[PDB]
């Protein structure tokens, strides 16, 4: 046994190869950075850090209230039957 | 300092109707309290071994409690496992 | 000030090997900077008077918005600020740091028991029946010494005038701690921080941004498991005792204080004399200092590197961790004669591992 | 040694040491001797 | 003494992270307080306003407190007198003081419940165990008048008579009434009357928790984005290598 | 430096000129510009193949060395023991070393037939280097190994997408969530600021 | 900071307040380097983690073991052995 042993203590044979793999001049993912590229959001947004900081706190806005919204949502349907407004009280 | 603490792969079960709305009246437990009593009675003779050796005592001393706890025990926890499927 | 701002978190340079073993001394900072902020906004609503203290913490929670977050966060963020300096301590014995960072280690000596004596003082002041009863057995510990008690008091019994006073205190010890911290950071940086392999090197980076990334990474996982704990309620962190108004002539059944205290309350607890239990306080602490002189010990010289990669033997802080924590699980048990024959058997390894630890 | 002003430690060093070997021997006399 | 034993678990609904609190059980646990506890246990942090929009309309939480009469004063006589009660008012206490409450319980003192499921060990599991857990007392136990032998309280001697019998109380929605069903229903209010902010808590939770949680790959990815150029990086001593 | 070094005498830890703990057999150069000609004429271990851990050199030195009760670490070399004021003379016949005190106050350095001034150029420290250094002591040529990547494999060369809207659009991301937590904590420190709920009750009438 | 012999500077200009952290430890580069670094924005930065994964988990399991691992399967078996004799200490005592 090589493994945890000061006398014995060595790769397998199997790592050493996976070490020797190359995958150069590879990029599965390069049609995505395409795709951002082409929006243009760099040159009109974030080029600047005066717009940067205009970009930050106005996504900021809209994104945390769309966040809230449909974790709302979410909230209901799983508890559904369960909350206040679900079962209306009948007086005797 | 919390009200409950939530727990991790809980089974909610599904409410089983009756037939007749009187049933229910009596409480379910009675049903499920038979076949939790034959799967605990690896107790249920430990204690009635304990009571004659009690009674055979001269001094008056001696008792069954560990015995009779252990046994309650075990049959409460195989009553929960399905208790709450006859509540609504 | 921006000079000193830029030369010691800009342009400060740092070991390439460096990980994540070197990231808990800002998350301990971080969570003191949390305990302030929250603490002081408690502050606005809590009432000190013995008669009203416990009604105070409860109609905050259940009447004033957003109260149940500044309650719950404060008492969550205490647990991980000992957490973080449990792991920053094991840190420094696993790599012999204190052999030339001398003063840093006495300084963090100091911090600790500054944030022990903090953590003891806010947890009297909910005013339930495991503060009441917790402060009166811990302060009898200290009987031995003479009038150490009945003055701290100023009664002739955990009245109402104690609470007053441990409000004032636990307010001001954490301003103080923070004076330490930059005391703490001048003996640091004063010599430059180590490295896991304990070799010196001249592959050395700027802080920012390599090594400033990876404290922000950090943070961020402190944040979400907080306010994890905080929000659901996972773990069980307080006693249910707490919940009860004090009674002064009925004690509960089981009194057990906070899990971060458990381990030499227990030690206390199986060493029946009460005067030569005290005494084996002392020479823990005495031991801890001790090390900051390790190399005048023995005339060999010493190296940082301590070999316990795949070796057998283990090291002796490894041991002592196991120790404490074979002794939380015995001073959560009800007294038992097998609990303590067992208790004693951990006692001698929790202590002797400091002895030797002045060895080599 | 000198020429460092390091000379507060060498003194916590020797009232550390004298106060352990006084808490063990007051400890060994009362259980053991 | 020994540790007692541990309840058995539940499947109560709250107890999930995604889950809330089923408010028409906590309807039903509020009529057995109301008509079965109340009368040895007070809860006095709760107020009638307390249920308004959360449990009961407010038309009928007014019905409910009228059917009280409060102590209110002084007038401008200096004197004491009473009136229907309002949804300002306190839930009613059955005792003024404690020394008279142990009176009419033979010496032991029922605890106020505003606390009850944060006040016990394991909590609603406990309470729900404890109520159906009274047995007739083991062979060579001898207790007694005013205690009963319970599998779950410490010690097995409890001074509370047996508080629930089949077949009680009608219940308004028509659900038939038995023990256990008695029991679920009481549990799940006392867990609501401990913290009625546990919804909101839990709610904002997951709001935040998720969104740290998107921010911290965020940062793994901006941290691994330095990492790379020292961890790529060359050096060669004497003479130059590869380009 | 605020740290002192601690020279004392020991009764324990002897001298190293009769103790030295580490492998006490050197080589003397009559001048230590002879030591370019051991480089280039002696083998080295690392110019030879090997494939298993089990075929690697043993060393010279021996395992049993230092003793005592709770010593975890059992290899040392050097110690800081005070020299006394005659000290062991050193036995060059067997490769003993003579350094320090050792030639200062012993008449180690004697030759019958060479003047005094010449005999002693030969006992500075350069003059000595113990058995093993040239088949042994490493010198690398970088930092990186030929068995392991580096930035030949990881570089985006021609062809390439630009990185910058990406990198950028990342950081963004983290602020906006963070201003958003922010401003949350803040709103909900004001609430706690204002009237409670039992307060704004009270007032209507 | 740095060794005296090694803190010496070669230049003259005075050392300025933001940098004097970096010259209180001045390092000479004995014999010389060549050292080369490609920008960030012109490299893979996820995939070389991943790439060296197993390798990494080997060393960092591997050094772990013995040391640790060990030491904890012991204070576990002992924490069995230490219930298992509570249970019947308690039967010898209060049972009949
Ligand atoms: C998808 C389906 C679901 C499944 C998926 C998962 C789902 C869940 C969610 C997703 C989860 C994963 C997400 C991705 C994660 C990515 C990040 C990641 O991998 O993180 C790891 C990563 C590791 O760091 P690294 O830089 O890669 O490597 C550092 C080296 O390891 C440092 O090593 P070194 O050599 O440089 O330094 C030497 C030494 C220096 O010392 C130190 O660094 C300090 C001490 C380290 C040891 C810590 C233990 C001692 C403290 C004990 C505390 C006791 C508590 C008391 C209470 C007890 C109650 C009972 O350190 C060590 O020795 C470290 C090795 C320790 C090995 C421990 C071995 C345990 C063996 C157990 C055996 C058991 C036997 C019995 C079995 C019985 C049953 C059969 O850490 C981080 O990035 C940290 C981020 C979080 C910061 C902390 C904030 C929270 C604070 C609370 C937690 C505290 C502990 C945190 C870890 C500390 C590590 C030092
Ligand atoms: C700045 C830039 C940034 C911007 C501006 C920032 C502005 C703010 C900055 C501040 C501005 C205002 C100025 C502040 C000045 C403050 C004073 C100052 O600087 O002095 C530094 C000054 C060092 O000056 P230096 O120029 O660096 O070097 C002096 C020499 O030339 C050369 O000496 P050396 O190098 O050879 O050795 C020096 C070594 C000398 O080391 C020692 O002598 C040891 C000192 C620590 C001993 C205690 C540690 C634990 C030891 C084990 C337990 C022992 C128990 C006792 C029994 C022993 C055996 C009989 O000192 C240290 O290691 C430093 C430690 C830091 C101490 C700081 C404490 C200040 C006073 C406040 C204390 C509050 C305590 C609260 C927590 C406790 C609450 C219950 O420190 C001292 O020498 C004072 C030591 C005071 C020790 C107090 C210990 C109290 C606790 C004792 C244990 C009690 C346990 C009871 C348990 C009961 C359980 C029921
Ligand atoms: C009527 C009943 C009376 C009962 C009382 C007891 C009566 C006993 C009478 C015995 C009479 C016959 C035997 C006489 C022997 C005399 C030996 C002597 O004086 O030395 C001569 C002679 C002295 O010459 P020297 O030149 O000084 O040589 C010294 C060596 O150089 C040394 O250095 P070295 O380099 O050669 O050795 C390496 C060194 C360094 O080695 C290392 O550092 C390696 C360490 C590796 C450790 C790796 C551990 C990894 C696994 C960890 C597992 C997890 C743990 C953590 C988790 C915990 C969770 C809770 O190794 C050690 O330091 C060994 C450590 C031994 C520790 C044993 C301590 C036992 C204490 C028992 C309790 C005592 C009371 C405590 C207080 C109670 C309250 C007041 O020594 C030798 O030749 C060697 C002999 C060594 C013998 C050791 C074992 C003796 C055992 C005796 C029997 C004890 C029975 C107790 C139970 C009884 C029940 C009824
Ligand atoms: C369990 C929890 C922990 C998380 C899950 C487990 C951890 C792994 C998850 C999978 C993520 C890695 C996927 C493979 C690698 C991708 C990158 C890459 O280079 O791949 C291609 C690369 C080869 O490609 P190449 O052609 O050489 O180079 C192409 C690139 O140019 C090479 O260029 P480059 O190297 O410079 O980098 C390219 C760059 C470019 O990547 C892109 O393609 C850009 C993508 C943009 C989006 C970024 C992700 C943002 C997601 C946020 C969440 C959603 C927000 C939206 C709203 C949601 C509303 C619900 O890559 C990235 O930036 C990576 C983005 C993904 C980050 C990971 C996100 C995971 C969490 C997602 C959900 C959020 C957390 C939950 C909270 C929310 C729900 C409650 O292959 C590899 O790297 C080897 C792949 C094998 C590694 C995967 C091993 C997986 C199994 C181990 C983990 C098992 C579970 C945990 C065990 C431990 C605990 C017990
Ligand atoms: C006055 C300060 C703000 C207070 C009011 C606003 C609310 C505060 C809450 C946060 C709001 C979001 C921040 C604002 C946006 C900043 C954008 C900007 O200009 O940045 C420039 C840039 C923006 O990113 P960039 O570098 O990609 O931009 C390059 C420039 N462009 C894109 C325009 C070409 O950010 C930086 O320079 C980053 C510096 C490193 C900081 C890393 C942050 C992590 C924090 C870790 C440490 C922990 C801190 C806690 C300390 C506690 C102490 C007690
Ligand atoms: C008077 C006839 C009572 C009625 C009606 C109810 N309770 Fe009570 N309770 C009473 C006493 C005298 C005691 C003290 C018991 C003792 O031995 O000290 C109690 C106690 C409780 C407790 C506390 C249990 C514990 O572990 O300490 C609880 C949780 C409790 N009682 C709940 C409860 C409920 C839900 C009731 C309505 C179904 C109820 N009690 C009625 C007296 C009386
Ligand atoms: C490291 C710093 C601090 C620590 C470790 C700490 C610890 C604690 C602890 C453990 C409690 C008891 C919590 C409970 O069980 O209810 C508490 C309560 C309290 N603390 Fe802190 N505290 C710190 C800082 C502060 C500061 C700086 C202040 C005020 C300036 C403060 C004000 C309060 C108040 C008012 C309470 C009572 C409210 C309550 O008990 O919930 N704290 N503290
Ligand atoms: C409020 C409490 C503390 C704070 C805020 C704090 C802060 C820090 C910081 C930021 C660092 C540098 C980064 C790091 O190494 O993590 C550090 C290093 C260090 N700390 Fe702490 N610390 C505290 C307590 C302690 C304690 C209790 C000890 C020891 C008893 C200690 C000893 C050390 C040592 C020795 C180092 C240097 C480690 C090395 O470079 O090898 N500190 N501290
Ligand atoms: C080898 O590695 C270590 C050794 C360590 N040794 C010791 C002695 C301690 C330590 C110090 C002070 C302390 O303060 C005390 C609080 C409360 C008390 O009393 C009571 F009852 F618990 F409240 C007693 C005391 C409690 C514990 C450590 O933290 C420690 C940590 C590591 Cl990593
Ligand atoms: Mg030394």
């Amino acid at each position: 046994i090589r493994f945890g042993n000061p006398w014995r203590d060595d790769y397998p044979e199997w790592i050493w190869k996976s070490l020797r793999v190359s995958r150069k001049d590879k990029d599965m993912f390069a049609p995505f950075f395409k795709l951002l590229n082409a929006t243009k959001l760099y040159e009109y947004c974030l080029k600047d850090n005066r717009r940067y900081c205009m970009f930050v706190m106005g996504v900021g806005l809209v994104s945390s209230w769309m966040w809230s919204e449909w974790w709302n949502s979410v909230w209901r349907r799983i508890n559904k039957g369960k909350l206040y407004n679900d079962v209306p009280y009948v007086y005797p | 300092s919390y009200p409950y603490y939530c727990e991790f792969f809980v089974k909610f079960p599904n409410y089983i109707p009756p037939k007749d709305p009187a049933e229910r009246l009596v409480d379910p437990r009675q049903k499920l309290e038979p076949g939790c009593t034959a799967r605990c009675s690896l107790w249920v003779n430990e204690y009635d071994a304990c009571t004659k050796r009690v009674r055979a005592r001269t001094d008056n001393k001696g008792n069954c409690s560990g015995q009779y706890e252990e046994l309650h025990v075990c049959i409460d926890r195989c009553v929960a496992k399905d208790i709450f499927k006859y509540l609504k | 000030f921006m000079s000193l701002f830029r030369a010691h978190l800009v342009f400060y340079r740092c070991a390439l090997n460096l990980n994540s073993s070197y990231n808990f001394g800002f998350l301990v900072a971080m969570t003191f900077v949390l305990q302030i902020i929250t603490g002081i906004t408690l502050a606005f609503r809590y009432t000190s008077e013995a008669s009203c203290a416990f009604a105070s913490v409860q109609h905050l929670v259940r009447e004033v918005a957003a109260g149940w977050e500044f309650r719950m966060l404060h008492a969550t963020t205490a647990s991980f600020v000992f957490l973080c300096i449990l792991i920053h301590m094991t840190r420094g014995l696993y790599n012999w740091s204190y052999s030339y960072l001398t003063t840093a280690w006495m300084s963090g000596l100091v911090l600790y028991l500054l944030t022990i004596a903090t953590a003891f003082l806010g947890y009297v002041l909910p005013w339930g029946q495991m503060s009441f009863w917790g402060a009166t057995v811990i302060t009898n510990l200290l009987s031995p010494i003479p009038y150490l008690v009945p003055w701290l008091l100023g009664g002739y019994y955990v009245s109402d005038v104690t609470l007053k006073r441990f409000f004032v205190l636990h307010f001001i010890l954490p301003f103080i701690g923070c004076i330490i911290i930059v005391l703490h950071i001048f003996y640091l940086h004063l010599n430059g921080s180590s490295n896991p392999a304990g070799i010196d090197t001249a592959l050395k980076v700027a802080f920012y941004p390599h090594m400033l990334m990876t404290d922000a990474k950090c943070l961020s996982y402190l944040i979400g498991l907080i306010f994890l704990q905080a929000a659901f309620g996972l773990m069980e962190l307080s006693h249910p005792d707490n919940s009860i108004p004090v009674n002064r002539f009925v004690t509960p059944l089981h009194i057990v204080p906070e899990w971060y205290f458990l381990a030499y309350y227990a030690v206390l607890k199986v060493i029946p004399s009460k005067t030569g239990g005290l005494l084996v306080f002392m020479s823990s602490l005495i031991n801890l200092g001790l090390l900051s002189e390790i190399r005048a010990l023995n005339t060999r010289m010493l190296i940082r590197q301590q070999f316990m990669t795949r070796n057998v033997v283990s090291g002796w802080v490894i041991i002592w961790v196991y120790s404490m924590i074979f002794l939380i699980i015995i001073g959560s048990a009800i007294p038992q004669a097998t609990y303590i024959l067992y208790g004693r058997l951990a006692t001698i390894l929790y202590l002797t591992t400091g002895l030797v630890l002045c060895l080599y | 040694s000198y020429g460092n002003g390091t000379v507060l430690m060498p003194i916590v060093r020797r009232v550390f040491i004298g106060a352990l070997v006084g808490i063990y021997a007051y400890a060994a006399t009362d259980v053991v001797l | 003494e020994k540790e007692p034993p541990h309840p058995p678990s539940y499947p109560f609904w709250f107890k999930s992270l995604f889950h809330s609190h089923d408010i028409p059980s906590v309807r039903r646990g509020y009529e057995v307080y109301r008509k079965v506890c109340a009368t040895c246990h007070s809860m006095e942090q709760l107020h009638f306003r307390h249920l308004v929009g959360e449990v009961l309309p407010e038309k009928r939480v007014k019905q409910i407190a009228a059917e009280y009469d409060v102590t209110d004063g002084p007038n401008d006589q200096g004197e004491m007198y009473t009136r229907p009660g309002i949804l300002g008012d306190a839930f009613p206490s059955p005792y003024p003081n404690e020394e008279a409450a142990r009176y009419a319980n033979g010496g032991a003192y029922p605890p106020d419940l505003s606390l009850i499921t944060a006040a016990r060990h394991f909590g609603p599991d406990y309470l729900m165990a404890l109520l159906g857990g009274y047995r007739d007392p083991p062979e060579g136990v001898e207790l007694r008048p005013g205690l009963y032998w319970n599998v779950w309280f410490p010690g097995n001697a409890i001074a509370m008579p047996p508080p629930l019998m089949d077949e009680m109380i009608d219940y308004e929605d028509g659900t038939p009434c038995n023990i256990s069903q008695m029991s679920k229903d009481v549990v799940n209010f006392l867990t609501w009357a401990t913290e009625p902010t546990a919804d909101e808590r839990k709610l904002y939770g997951l709001k935040c928790v998720s969104a740290i949680a998107i921010g911290t790959v965020l940062m793994t990815l901006w941290w691994r984005f330095y990492w790379a150029m020292y961890a790529t990086r060359r050096i060669d001593f004497g003479k130059l290598k590869y380009l | 430096s605020v740290h002192s070094h601690n020279i004392r005498p020991d009764k324990h830890e002897l001298p190293a000129s009769e103790v030295p703990l580490y492998y006490n057999r050197f080589d003397q150069a009559d001048h230590p510009s002879l030591w370019q000609l051991e480089e280039e004429q002696q083998r080295k271990h690392l110019d030879q193949e090997v494939t298993d851990v089990s075929q690697l050199v043993e060393p010279v030195s021996s395992p049993h060395q230092t003793e005592g009760w709770f010593k975890r670490l059992r290899y040392w070399h050097y110690k800081e023991t005070a020299e006394p004021t005659f000290p062991r003379t050193p036995d060059l016949s067997k490769g003993e070393l003579a350094a320090g005190a050792t030639v200062t106050r012993t008449s180690v350095w004697h030759d019958p037939n060479e003047p005094a001034i010449v005999s002693v150029s030969r006992f500075a420290p350069d003059n000595f280097r113990a058995v093993g250094f040239a088949e042994n002591v490493p010198n690398p040529e970088s930092t990186n190994s030929d068995s392991h990547p580096d930035f030949r494999e990881y570089r985006l060369g021609p062809g390439s997408v630009d990185r910058r809207p990406f990198v950028y659009f990342m950081s963004a991301s983290y602020f906006f969530i963070t201003a958003s937590m922010m401003r949350s904590f803040l709103c909900k420190w004001v609430h706690y600021w204002w009237v409670s709920r039992d307060m704004l009750a009270a007032g209507t009438t | 900071g740095a060794p005296k012999f090694e803190r010496k500077m070669l230049g003259s200009y005075p050392v300025s307040p933001e940098f004097e952290m970096v010259w209180r430890d001045r390092l000479t580069a004995h014999g010389g380097y060549i050292q080369q670094t490609i920008s960030p924005y012109q490299l893979k930065f996820i995939y070389p983690f991943w790439h060296t994964f197993f390798a990494r988990c080997w060393c960092k399991c591997s050094a772990y073991a013995w040391p640790w691992v060990w030491p904890g399967l012991i204070t576990f078996g002992l924490v069995k052995k230490m219930n298992h004799d509570v249970e019947e200490d308690i039967r010898d005592h209060y049972w009949y």
